[PDB]
């Protein structure tokens, strides 16, 4: 079939840092695929736009998405405020993986993680639904605002983001 | 919310 390919413009307090593009696997996992596709196009109201990246920890992974509390303790699905773990395929095979990121067990809303290095403990635990196409140097680059527990120096933020095919 |  086809899978749907979605952007993120990055900034960094205010300045266009550059764009990241995924493939997200539809084919595999549908229902989480489809979340992600929303919220990035905002067709239901609510959305990615305008949401930091609260947590990055160089080496490790960026991690975005609360756009309700922006601080890792909120965001909601198009499904409601949470959904089911939909399967665990895809593993953290490398850079570039595009997971999902929770607080347990079925607790998916939006929050997400990108992986800069291979995770391999996360198996099992975090759902894989896609992973970076083009920009994994945009995505090295917002390391160097993070720090070993998370906290960003600077405001980065997705100045814009849809969907391409 | 993780990943740990």
């Amino acid at each position: 079939m086809v899978n749907p390919t979605v952007f993120f413009d990055i900034a960094v307090d205010g300045e266009p840092l550059g764009r990241v593009s995924f493939e997200l696997f539809a084919d595999k996992v549908p229902k989480t695929a489809e979340n992600f596709r929303a919220l990035s196009t905002g067709e239901k109201g609510f959305g990615y736009k305008g949401s930091c990246f609260h947590r990055i920890i160089p080496g490790f992974m960026c991690q975005g998405g609360d756009f309700t509390r922006h601080n890792g303790t909120g965001g909601k699905s198009i499904y409601g405020e949470k959904f089911e773990d939909e399967n665990f395929i895809l593993k953290h095979t490398g850079p570039g993986i595009l997971s999902m990121a929770n607080a347990g067990p079925n607790t998916n809303g939006s929050q997400f993680f990108i992986c800069t290095a291979k995770t391999e403990w996360l198996d099992g635990k975090h759902v894989v639904f896609g992973k970076v196409k083009e920009g994994m140097n945009i995505v090295e680059a917002m390391e160097r605002f993070g720090s070993r527990n998370g906290k960003t120096s600077k405001k980065i933020t997705i100045a814009d983001c849809g969907q391409l095919e | 919310a993780g990943p740990f």
